[PDB]
């Protein structure tokens, strides 16, 4: 922000920052983690093979 | 007869704009004060005599 003027258009409220934070933590990173876990299991164990 | 043959074409332009630095970023004219000290001394002069 230019820090001698207050704004509501060049600056949406803190709610926008919180929304970006929540979406980033909850959706994209979690989905990436789940898919990477799936690919890791695929790579390590093969298919249909139960290890002791 | 006077205008016979004249051709007129536009070439270019120049644009006048200021940069509205709301955050301020600019040099400018400084203003300060200075003092000159000067002194003036008084001598003596040759004397008149009565005898």
């Amino acid at each position: 922000k230019p820090a001698m003027v207050e704004d509501d258009k060049t600056y949406p409220r803190l709610e926008a920052l919180t929304t970006a934070y929540r979406i980033q933590q909850m959706r994209n990173n979690a989905v990436t983690t789940l898919l990477n876990r799936a690919d890791t299991l695929k790579s390590y164990l093969g298919v249909g093979v139960p290890h002791p | 007869a006077a205008l016979s043959g004249l051709t007129v074409t536009g070439v270019g332009y120049s644009l006048e704009a200021r940069l509205t630095n709301i955050n301020q970023l600019e040099m400018g004219l400084l203003i300060d004060s200075d003092v000159q000290k000067q002194g003036f001394m008084i001598p003596t002069l040759p004397p008149l005599v009565i005898v």
